[PDB]
């Protein structure tokens, strides 16, 4: 419960980064966040 | 990119492929013609 609470209460999903088209907008000048 | 024939084993992240454009688009809404003949019409104005 505490880990899910921490990940839910902060303002921070793969295989859809390209299909979303920030995360997809960061590739317009090439840099990616590695897993 | 590394400029060396021998590469240590590991996962890299080099280069990106950006797609090449295809086709063309053109709107260019039609306009009138500039009346630039006044640049050579009447008398030439003085600098003052």
């Amino acid at each position: 419960a505490l880990e899910d609470l921490l990940f839910d209460k902060v303002t921070l999903g793969y295989m859809k980064g390209y299909d979303e088209c920030l995360i997809c907008a960061q590739y317009v000048a090439g840099y990616k966040v590695l897993p | 990119s590394y400029g060396q024939f021998d590469m240590n084993s590991g996962v890299y992240s080099a280069s990106y492929f950006n797609a090449q454009p295809r086709g063309y688009y053109y709107v260019a809404n039609e306009l009138e013609e500039c009346a630039l003949d006044v640049l050579f019409k009447n008398i030439a104005p003085q600098i003052a």
